[PDB]
């Protein structure tokens, strides 16, 4: 929750200097027990796209994993969601 | 740099990346289906390529010129490919935003996937005539189902502007478009849940005199002269104009097989020739006064009909008589009301579901109108 909520109560713009360690963690791997961490580009996917139609350049990366990482991820059917439509809306 | 779309474009990044891997991945193993990761895979890329962009008119609108012809090309071949098994994932409801992503026609010269599928299609295209065991697919259970009705009613379905090739008109088409005609009768199979979900498709030219010139067509295609469709075409509409009767549960398919090509509907000519615009339309309206206002017709076998100044105060005198006896049953319901869930309840919606799509109907075009004539 601290870190869901923290995010998604004042500001706009201070999700650039965070997540290049996610962009790390996602080239890194793909945990089940860390799903949270799908979770935060999730809901990260509507709720951070505010307004003004940004760019996508920096996060092709972490989809590129994503889709290197299809191979190795099963047992997590449930999180499957997570890493779907985060290009749809951006 | 040339910004192309694999090259430096990540707008184009996105469709050129899936849509190869697509067509590589499935496309190879579709083999693999008929007899680790693989079907994890598969069901991950059969959505995320079916609903890679959900505004699907959005993403190939002005993202490139040619990149959207060559996508929705591949993306329509491999529907076409995997249209025959009957596999768990389900993607009759995803092949309409494929579809709508068409309109919303470009070259197709660079190839002819579309006919591919038209010619897939083509195994049983006249639905009713050619309803058996050996029906599409041939199939027993494989694709002989439910949701092919829905798909050829909305995913067949190209408003914007019929900028195809269209140069099988008296061969492919015309054998879906006149077996269709052989009778009145639409002579659908068991299992009809409706006849009427092929599509609000016909139209003129979109026995005849392009098939007529069979050698000399097969350039002088059957829409560039109207006259011929014009006359087989609209013969039959005073054909349906006299079948009638006096019950009206009895004809429940007569107003919606007439209704799509008598009206404006027809874009063919509808400014050319007056008659389709005005003549046809008016039998059109005039026909469901007769037909819908008798109460032995529900309207489970007539209900969603989606689609003039002489026929107005008709409505308006017969919907009055019609809302003036469900205010004498209104009256008798006050007046010791019965056991509500035998017949009271389920009239009261019929009635109110009649007098709601009646008021629809007139709210599509005919409220202004009514206003505006009471203003007058």
């Amino acid at each position: 929750p601290l870190k869901l909520l923290t995010n998604h109560y004042e500001r706009c713009w201070k999700y650039y200097c965070l997540p290049g360690g996610w962009g790390n963690f996602g080239a890194a791997s793909e945990e089940e027990l860390h799903l949270s961490r799908k979770l935060f580009w999730g809901i990260f996917d509507a709720l951070s796209q505010k307004k003004y139609e940004q760019e996508l350049f920096k996060l092709a990366l972490p989809c590129l994993s994503a889709v290197a990482g299809a191979l190795p991820p099963d047992y997590m059917e449930s999180n499957y969601v997570s890493m779907m439509e985060k290009q749809s809306s951006m | 740099l040339s910004a192309a779309s694999r090259p430096l474009c990540t707008g184009g990044h996105a469709s050129n990346k899936e849509k190869e891997m697509v067509t590589s991945l499935f496309c190879k193993l579709g083999v693999l289906v008929r007899h680790l990761g693989q079907t994890l895979d598969a069901r991950t890329v059969m959505k995320t390529g079916l609903d890679s962009v959900k505004s699907a008119l959005r993403a190939f609108l002005d993202n490139a010129a040619e990149d959207l012809e060559k996508t929705m090309e591949n993306l329509k071949q491999g529907q076409f490919t995997h249209t025959r098994s009957q596999p768990k994932g389900v993607t009759q409801i995803i092949n309409y935003t494929t579809v709508a992503l068409l309109p919303m026609l470009d070259k197709h010269n660079v190839y002819s996937i579309y006919n591919t599928r038209s010619s897939r299609e083509r195994a049983a295209l006249s639905l009713p005539a050619n309803v058996e065991d050996v029906c599409p697919n041939i199939p027993s259970l494989e694709k002989l189902m439910t949701e092919i009705i829905e798909l050829a009613e909305s995913g067949i379905r190209y408003t914007q502007m019929p900028y195809m090739m269209e140069v099988v008109l008296p061969m492919l088409c015309s054998y879906m478009s006149r077996w269709w005609e052989h009778g009145p009768e639409n002579h659908p199979e068991r299992a009809e849940m409706c006849c009427t979900a092929l599509n609000s498709e016909h139209m003129n030219t979109l026995k005849i005199i392009y098939n007529n010139l069979g050698i000399d067509e097969g350039f002088s295609q059957p829409i560039i002269n109207k006259v011929k469709p014009q006359l087989l075409k609209t013969h039959f509409l005073p054909l349906m104009e006299k079948l009638k009767k006096k019950a009206a549960m009895v004809v429940s398919e007569e107003d919606h097989l007439k209704a799509e090509a008598r009206g404006d509907m027809s874009e063919a000519e509808l400014l050319i020739l007056d008659e389709f615009t005005t003549l046809a339309r008016d039998l059109y309206a005039f026909y469901p006064l007769l037909i819908r206002f008798v109460d032995y017709n529900r309207a489970k076998w007539l209900k969603e009909p989606n689609p003039y100044w002489s026929k107005s105060h008709n409505f308006k005198r017969e919907e009055q008589n019609f809302v003036v006896q469900n205010e004498i049953n209104n009256m008798s319901f006050l007046i010791t009301d019965t056991k509500s869930k035998m017949s009271k309840a389920a009239i009261s919606d019929q009635e109110r579901k009649k007098m709601k799509r009646k008021g629809d109907r007139y709210s599509m075009q005919t409220s202004l109108i009514v206003a505006a004539l009471k203003r007058l």
